[PDB]
RNA sequence: AGAGACCGAUAGCGCACAAGUAGAGUGAUCGAAAGAUGAAAAGCACUUUGAAAAGAGGGUUAAAUAGCACGUGAAAUUGUUGAAAGGGAAGCGCUUGUGACCAGACUUGCGCCCGGCGGAUCAUCCGGUGUUCUCACCGGUGCACUCCGCCGGGCUCAGGCCA
RNA sequence: CCGGGACCGAGGACCGCGCUCUGCAAGGAUGCUGGCGUAAUGGUCACCAGCGACCCGUCUUGAAACACGGACCAAGGAGUCAAGGUUUUGCGCGAGUGUUUGGGUGUAAAACCCGCACGCGUAAUGAAAGUGAACGUAGGUGAGAGCUUCGGCGCAUCAUCGA
RNA sequence: AGACUAAUCGAACCAUCUAGUAGCUGGUUACCGCCGAAGUUUCCCUCAGGAUAGCAGUGUCGACCUUCAGUUUUAUGAGGU
RNA sequence: GUCCCACCCAUACCCCGCCCUCAGGGUAGAAACGAUGCCCUGAGGAGUAGGCGGCCGUGGAGGUCAGUGACGAAGCCUAGG
């Protein structure tokens, strides 16, 4: 006997992509080699984010990129391991160079129209193998419809499951002191 | 008889796949690996000068 | 020809793990089945009963799948298949399928002798 | 085993039968040992016993792994910053309680000993005074170490 | 581009017409495959540079791949036949594969495969008659 | 595809994963929404607070066409003009001509104002307009006119 | 009328057959079982024992281990022949012993020296073609202390089982 | 410091730490010799011998039970399908997205192409008439991976004060 | 006499609605590997039954955050066996 | 009743071999690799109700082995491997 509390406990994070894209398999091979034989911490972070599922890689927009291009960051390279989406609100697009997993049709056109350049994760390793002069970005993880229903309960101010919305659907008892109580 | 026989798939995905298959038809190593006998053809994108 | 030098082969077991209570009823085959009874004496590992198969009975990875000669069986069906063993004659051995005709059986044996490949079932 | 004495045995790194560790006696640790009386036996080691144990059963914790210590390069690589570079220094630190006793003692993996050669007493779950084996026996623990080592 | 040797291995890694998979091991019936194993290193039909040896009536016949004419398969093989001497054939094959950096890792396998083919064209000795151990009493009558 | 599902892994195990003491009987607890006020109250109050009761006055023969008026904010107003013409105005090459946008032709009735507007005069023709939206378009040199 | 990622004689309609038939009930009504010799009957002439049914010879056939109880013919249960055990149950697990029967493996390989036989052709050079542009093939030139195949003798090394 | 006995031989060019330093017992066994080359070693089956071994399935706090079902064999025999929800995984496009009610065409229940409407999403709140989202570089403070001209800039997310 | 009404009577026989409902008995079909329980809280014409919280598995993300603990020592409060 | 020597054996403890699970490392100016591969190092393994992963068989459909067969396919019997 050994009197242990835990035994044969597994890991908690993904160790390989679940997708079977052939090109993504090549991209993992490149960065798995780079992370082993390079001291730059930028490479290790990029490798793990390639394994993540779609809900853990939310899209980023052109506006969010322009927000972080101030206060002395006009000359750095933006790297986003996700999709990049055009924003209809932004009227004037600044000049930038972006390395992203993929672009929408309109986002690519407007970036190069202003005088920019669109890169690729493989070209990024060829130009900046150590990731010097770069900044990483993420999308809003919690900005999803399904997240608003999480942890429903009294005094929580969450969103209920209703087949429609109107005065005939819920409200009434338990939502106003005029009919019994309130929550 | 009212079980689901047919299926529905997006027209965007249909066009993606038929374009992928055409690209793989120009690769000679892939042709051999599928069991074809192309050891005596001049060019793998074979074209005939409209004699037919 | 003789095979490569290898470590001695140990089996760890020879018996066949017969099924419980299959020696008293003719409706039960001898193939092993896991007993799921709530109060079965075999499932509870009582002393003096049949043993149960475990992963601890496995064989060495070095000598797995090899017959006492030292080779590994490979099923062949015609003379074109046996030529696949040209470069493996000290590790693999040929075996003719049971549905091969008698005429094609002697054609294969003749070809296999040129390459030095051992044939397990040739005396016919 | 009751829930409170079990937790103390976990903090002393004694999770298996016939294990052994070194502890320096203070008021903070004397009360912990007194709680688990009917589970342990302890005493005062001498020079020979500590010398034999390190040579024969000495293993070190390296990156969370049990690496047997057979070369002086292993000890220096992990205890060099505290001034210990050879296997004789490790013995010196343990036997004469030094400023870096805590790091040296925690480096050694808990010892694993076999059952005694001559056996125990007729009933081994009384106190040493009554005629058992568990409890404090002062210098008489050296004889038990010879058999179990 | 969108096609390379590495990509073709990804597509054909799991199944292809040349695969012979069964218990105790897997094999490949490929013309440009030495040792007849299924691996990226020995898969002739995917790599740009490959070697192959086929037995002739008297000696060995060696075919190689010309990287310049990949899209023209009718004229994409450089073939030559050696039927002079065992030692002379050995030297030519090794020089063909390890003097100008054309798959220098295949030097050892090409020579060994040629040695086996020539060994198989010799006359065969007669096998000694079989004996009996327990049926000797039966056949004594 | 039934070849890979959990019912195939239950072969050979008695009770098929439903338990021995509780034997998966026909309909314990009732059918549908039975017991809403008696024995399913605890679930129906932690979630769905407000199932029971009456609120508000009723409307006979409601016709939804009387209440059709989709709205559009002001920061998306410039997206209505085509791209080729749009870039000319923002770049600053016209300098003497103003566009007249017809919201009804694009399927809108009310012009709300939420974001910001660049300093180029425009003309907006809408059925309804908010109080805050009228000010922002007016201080940019433009004017809004009701059209019915 | 045309079809199927449908069933293949305990399945598919109750019915692949003289099936809403045979049969049960006063009546309304209830309602089965049952496909396959061989390519062709060529479906066994004649003799003999027997009261007869049938048997033994002899015939047809590629086959009667297909004979109208007929393609293939499993299990429960039974007969004959062979082997073995048994003082109020039998069966089973671990480990030897006796008797019967049996699969493997080994029976040579490489190299060197001497002797004998047979052949065209080893180094070198010239011409043509191909190719990874420096590596090769073909024709000619060689012509016996070189190269190749076989045979005989001698030597070193390795090779099966139990100790 | 000298004797006696038992069990074991994992690894497969060199590399390292050392010593008694022409070498070695120092990061895992080698050397010499004999009989036999087949039923001898080994494997299967039957029987005798030593020790062990209560009938399965099920409900139950508790089953070998004087608790129930089970004479034997062959074939059949039990979590399925549709509509509507929900979370997680793969894929296409992305402020948009969905061809197939329908039309054109066809080697014809396949494949290919086209568009007006419409569905969900982009704006909430009140019983209702109604009204309808920027003081600031889209705010201030404390933590934050990563980057950096070394001064600093600070994604996601957590808490808190404001508009 | 609750007797008799085709071997059927405290309400005949035949087909259909009908595969009538069951908080109640019985059964529920190949192998290996890893983790591993509960009979307790609140409400119900509730007590052979359900919802709710607890114990359990799997999928993950944020850092490898240096944070933590069924434990001892030191300082300082409460209790009525 | 009390004290003292020697000795016997558990699936428990120590050392060694082998199987699987988990964790941490090495492997491209590629003479290179079922990269889902190979090499080095450490610890652990009881289990009803229940959860997840990997594999083996049966009836059909698309592709492929230029697959076997009247010189004998499928099926059945067999203290023969």
């Amino acid at each position: 006997g050994i009197d242990l509390r835990w035994k044969h406990v597994r890991s908690s994070h993904r160790k390989a992509p679940k997708s079977d894209n052939v090109y993504l398999k090549l991209l993992v091979k490149l960065y798995r080699f780079l992370a082993r034989r390079t001291e730059a911490p930028f490479n290790k972070v990029v490798l793990r984010r390639l394994f993540m599922s779609r809900i853990n890689r939310p899209p980023v927009s052109l506006s969010r990129i322009a927000r972080n291009l101030k206060n002395g960051n006009e000359k750095k390279t933006v790297v986003v391991v996700a999709t990049v989406t055009d924003d209809n609100r932004l009227l004037q697009v600044p000049k930038m160079e972006v390395a992203a997993l993929r672009f929408t049709a309109k986002a690519r056109a407007r970036i190069e129209a202003a005088g920019g350049r669109t890169l690729t994760l493989d070209q990024l390793a060829l130009e900046k193998p150590t990731g010097a002069n770069t900044l990483l970005l993420r999308g809003p993880k919690n900005a999803r419809e399904a997240v608003k229903h999480f942890g429903f309960g009294p005094h929580k101010h969450k969103k209920p499951y209703v087949r429609s919305k109107g005065r005939k659907f819920e409200r009434a008892r338990g939502r106003r002191r005029s009919r019994g109580f309130k929550v | 008889i009212w079980r689901k026989w047919h299926v529905k798939i997006n027209q965007g995905q249909k066009r993606f796949a038929t374009a992928s298959a055409l690209a793989a038809s120009a690769v000679a190593p892939l042709l051999m690996a599928r069991g074809h006998q192309v050891s005596t053809v001049p060019e793998v994108p074979l074209v005939v000068d409209s004699a037919a | 020809v003789a095979a490569k030098k290898h470590v001695p082969i140990v089996k760890k077991r020879t018996k066949r793990f017969m099924r419980h209570q299959s020696d008293r009823f003719k409706c039960l085959d001898s193939a092993w089945r896991k007993p799921k009874g709530i109060d079965n004496r075999v499932r509870r590992r009582f002393k003096g009963n049949l043993a149960m198969p475990s992963i601890g009975y496995g064989s060495n990875k070095k000598t797995k799948h090899m017959m006492p000669s030292g080779h590994k069986a490979f099923l062949v069906h015609n003379v074109k298949d046996v030529e696949l063993l040209l470069m493996h004659n000290r590790t693999y051995a040929a075996e003719i399928a049971h549905n091969v005709s008698s005429r094609k059986r002697i054609d294969i044996i003749t070809r296999a002798k040129q390459l030095g490949v051992k044939v397990t079932n040739a005396k016919a | 085993i009751p829930p409170k004495p079990r937790k103390i045995l976990q903090l002393l790194r004694l999770r298996q039968i016939n294990n052994g560790v070194f502890v320096k006696v203070t008021k903070a640790t004397a009360e912990m040992i007194k709680i688990v009386e009917p589970w342990v036996a302890y005493g005062y080691p001498n020079l020979k016993s500590v010398r034999e144990l390190i040579y024969k059963r000495g293993y070190g914790k390296v990156n969370g792994q049990r690496i047997p210590l057979t070369d002086n390069a292993i000890i220096e690589e992990n205890l060099g910053k505290y001034g210990i570079i050879c296997i004789e220094d490790l013995i010196h630190e343990i036997f004469t309680v030094g400023p870096n006793f805590k790091q040296a003692a925690n480096f050694l993996w808990p010892f694993k000993l076999s059952n005694p050669n001559g056996g125990f007493r007729p009933r081994k779950f009384k106190h040493f005074i009554e005629g058992g084996d568990l409890g404090n026996r002062e210098e008489h623990i050296n004889a038990l170490i010879r058999a179990m080592n | 581009s969108n096609v390379s040797a590495d990509l073709i291995w990804e597509v054909s890694r799991n199944y292809n017409s040349f695969l012979v998979k069964q218990r105790t091991g897997t094999f490949s019936r490929d013309a440009l495959n030495l040792t007849n194993q299924h691996s990226r290193k020995h898969a002739g039909f995917v790599n740009d540079k490959a070697l192959g040896i086929v037995p002739a009536e008297k000696g060995v016949k060696v075919i190689a791949k010309k990287v310049k004419a990949a899209n023209k398969p009718a004229s994409s093989l450089y073939t030559v036949t050696y039927k002079s001497t065992a030692r002379k054939a050995y030297k030519a094959i090794a020089s063909q594969a390890a003097k100008h950096g054309y798959r220098a890792d295949l030097r050892q396998a090409a020579v060994a495969r040629a040695s086996a083919i020539l060994r198989s064209q010799r006359p065969v000795k007669p096998e000694p008659p079989k004996k009996l151990r327990g049926a000797a009493a039966r056949r004594a009558a | 595809p039934t070849r890979f599902s959990k019912t195939r892994k239950h072969r050979g195990h008695v009770s098929a994963g439903k338990g021995r003491v509780g034997k998966h009987r026909k309909h314990p607890g009732g059918r549908g929404m039975a017991g809403g006020q008696h024995h399913h109250r605890t679930n129906l109050d932690k979630y769905h607070p407000g199932y029971f009761g009456k609120v508000g006055m009723r409307h006979f023969h409601l016709l939804r066409n009387h209440y059709w008026r989709p709205s559009i904010n002001i920061d998306k107003l410039w997206s209505l003009v085509p791209s080729d013409v749009r870039e000319q105005y923002l770049s600053g090459q016209k300098k003497d001509t103003a566009p007249v946008i017809d919201l009804l032709s694009h399927g809108y009735a009310k012009l709300l104002g939420k974001g910001r507007l660049p300093e180029i005069p425009v003309v907006v023709r809408a059925r309804y307009v908010s109080a805050e939206a009228e000010r922002k378009v007016k201080e940019a040199g433009g004017v809004v006119e009701l059209v019915a």
